[PDB]
RNA sequence: GAAAUUGUUGAAAGGGAAGGGCAUUUGAUCAGACAGGCCAGCAUCAGUUUUGGUGGCAGGAUAAAUCCAUAGGAAUGUAGCUUGCCUCGGUAAGUAUUAUAGCCUGUGGGAAUACUGCCAGCUGGGACUGAGGACUGCGACGUAAGUCAAGGAUGCUGGCAUAAUGGUUAUAUGCCGCCCGUCUUGAAA
RNA sequence: AAGCUCGUAUCAGUUUUAUGAGGUAAAGCGAAAACUUUAAAUAUGUAAGAAGUCGGACAUUUGAAUGAAGAGCUUUUAGUGGGCCAUUUUUGGUAAGCAGAACUGGCGAUGCGGGAUGAACCGAACGUAGAGUUAAGGUGCCGGAAUACACGCUCAUCAGACACCACAAAAGGUGUUAG
RNA sequence: GCCCUGAAAAUGGAUGGCGCUCAAGCGUGUUACCUAUACUCUACCGUCAGGGUUGAUAUGAUGCCCUGACGAGUAGGCAGG
């Protein structure tokens, strides 16, 4: 829905002569807790031989962002299994927070690839501090000096069905 | 609980909460185009009619 | 009785079977969720949500 | 004959479970708990932010 | 098939016998798996390790 | 001396369907009852329920942030410096880490606010329902007497006291509606 | 439907535990995957107690959960004996369609909302009425409901509004966006 | 990923029609919302069930009162009118 980012660890159950295994951690994006948990178990069953019955959860913690309103360039390495074999992808965002960036990503993948939330994988978020190592261009053009641009053809959303005025946009 | 987890976070440790022992259950789907084993189940748990519900103790079985 | 429930106690099965299945309305607010019959994990309505039942039920009361 | 509800009809709320009255006085969900500065661990916040 | 039932019966009567001998509550009926309780874990043997699901 | 069916008068309708159902209008028509019937309205109460305001609390990283100080860093390089044009101040390229703007990061400080949850917290508006019929009892208020919003609604008032409401009926109108029964009935025709 | 023993009890299209008549080897370490070596899963059997336990001894926490205190013995009576579709498994196969079995669910006796209409779809426990809330489906108008908000992509010289993997189908294309 | 082609007939003809193109299309997310004999609350009917009931023969004992759940239905059966 509207998204959150969560921190999870699983501590796969103490068996005799191997108590306290190695506390496998993930950072997982979802709107709530239990969805987050289920995705941890889903990735974990993929990544090594676990089941939920053979595993147990340590904690859930919402990861707030350190300095939200810092505008950030993010770059995200992802995978998705579309109808073909699975395949990788990188994308780049100018945005405010990790969570909002992946929100926009999920919708854009939905547009351009008919890509579902269920069949997306995130590998990784990263943040780029220095400019000019961003690979893409459509963010890169939003980085120039003394920037100005217009809102052409602005339209006003009236409640009424009539207008008596012969409207205009401006310009 | 809240003091414990606070103190464990101070300690660099993690409180695992008790796995809960009670649930509430609600029937959603109504009566028909049901498979029979679940029908028998719900007759045990008295969740016959729609938007009917109850408490249940938690265990393996 | 409530304490017996929540601290699920000795005389719990007997209290529960004293109690009827609760007959609930449908939700006052809506469910949300245009479709019900997928898992809650998938944005559905069924399954195990484990705290949001309380929201759901005060709506359904 | 008739279900008179609790959760309005305070009188029948008091006909039952009469701990309500001292709930009225002390009010017992506006219960200000005693705050303790007890900081979390540095390792914990480090694994929170950093991986 | 039933050898489990017989050895269970003799275990049952054994705990019956000792519980009748030394006066204690009997609790002879079986008990299922049950919901597990709280237990602190501290990450001192290992710090929490984070994962990279590429998968390859 | 019925009905099919036919005429005549009177009422009404009608653009390639008839009749049927639900609700109503218009018209025609109609019975009852006022030593107290019909329609309604206001207030306070109860069950049910919808929709707003507002307060107090708890949690998380005891929010994160903003904000204060501090250290360091760097540019889509602010002041300042150098060169060119010159429209004589704006470019160009260098300089310059705060200066004649500021930013990023690290630590520390003390708050509030968010989102979530709780209130046996206050208050308002709206709608439907008002079964039940001496008393019994569970309860509250109060020292008590007595009282109440507590085992199903009573108080005040007005109009009409009749075709006004209501009913019946033709009819308009919105929506619905496959022609009956039988035999195979699995395009079930 | 009637009796008689009773609600003592009875069981249940159910889970849990233990167990085979068998391994799927998805584990090769168990001879250089050679190996029955058995992580299991594919489910029937069995049971979870006086109907039991070693002449004589031991009562309901007397032996798991969960639900139903309506079950059982004998006698007797009406109607009824075939069939389409789907799904799961699996044998035979065909260009393809498929054929055969086994289980299960729907329809049959059965209306209602939606699907524009409808044997097979989706939802749904039918006395009459009121009020409320919703399911599946939908909200430009017909048509009751937002010409709602918001990210993207699309501009077809007969698009699409499809139920979807599915048949033309592998590809062509100096259309277009992202990788 | 969309888009065109990726083959079609022959009465005139259909995304259901109108018509729709920063959508009234397509994938997606948020909310509010309409709506069935479904669910809930209430009244009423009826049946079944559990209880109470000779005190004034309280004049219907096949009565009277209290409480609760439930109602589809062909062949067919039982019962009351």
């Amino acid at each position: 829905a509207h998204f959150k980012e969560y921190q999870v660890i699983g501590r796969r159950l103490p068996t005799e002569s191997v108590p306290e295994p190695k506390l496998f951690r993930m950072r997982i994006f979802a709107s709530n807790e239990v969805i987050a948990k289920s995705r941890y178990w889903y990735f974990l069953q993929k990544l090594h031989k676990v089941k939920k019955a053979s595993g147990e959860i340590v904690s859930i913690n919402q990861i707030n962002e350190a300095h939200p309103t810092k505008v950030k360039n993010f770059g995200v390495w992802v995978r998705y299994d579309s109808r073909s074999g699975t395949h990788n992808m990188y994308k780049e965002i100018r945005d405010v927070s990790r969570v909002a960036a992946v929100e926009t990503l999920y919708q854009d993948m939905a547009a351009r690839h008919r890509a579902r939330f269920r069949s997306i994988h995130i590998l990784k978020v990263a943040e780029i501090e220095k400019t000019a190592d961003v690979k893409r261009q459509y963010v890169k053009q939003f980085l120039t000096k003394d920037l100005k641009f217009p809102l052409p053809h602005r339209v006003q959303k009236s409640t009424k069905t009539f207008s008596y005025k012969r409207p205009s946009t401006f310009y | 609980i809240i003091q414990a987890k606070r103190d464990a976070k101070a300690a660099g440790s993690y409180y695992v909460e008790a796995q809960h022992k009670l649930v509430f259950v609600v029937r959603i789907k109504g009566i028909n185009k049901i498979p029979p084993k679940p029908r028998k189940v719900l007759q045990l748990l008295r969740l016959t009619r729609i938007n009917s519900g109850t408490f249940v103790k938690v265990t393996k079985a | 009785l409530i304490h017996e429930i929540i601290t699920v106690g000795p005389h719990f099965k007997q209290a529960n079977n004293f109690l009827w299945p609760f007959k609930l309305s449908n939700p006052s607010g809506g469910w949300g969720v245009p479709r019900k019959f997928k898992h809650f994990i998938q944005g559905g309505s069924f399954g195990n949500r484990e705290e949001f039942i309380n929201k759901l039920v005060k709506s359904m009361n | 004959v008739l279900k008179k509800n609790p959760l309005k009809n305070k009188q029948v709320l008091l006909r039952l479970n009469p701990y309500a009255k001292v709930f009225a006085a002390e009010k017992l969900g506006s219960k200000k708990a005693e705050k303790t500065g007890t900081k979390p661990a540095a390792v914990f916040t480090e694994t929170l932010k950093h991986d | 098939c039933r050898q489990e039932f017989l050895e269970r019966v003799k275990a049952n009567a054994a705990k019956r016998a000792e519980a009748k001998a030394q006066g204690v509550a009997v609790q002879l009926k079986r008990q299922p798996a049950q919901p597990r309780e709280s237990r602190i874990v501290s990450t001192e043997g290992n710090v929490p390790q984070t994962l990279a699901p590429v998968p390859y």
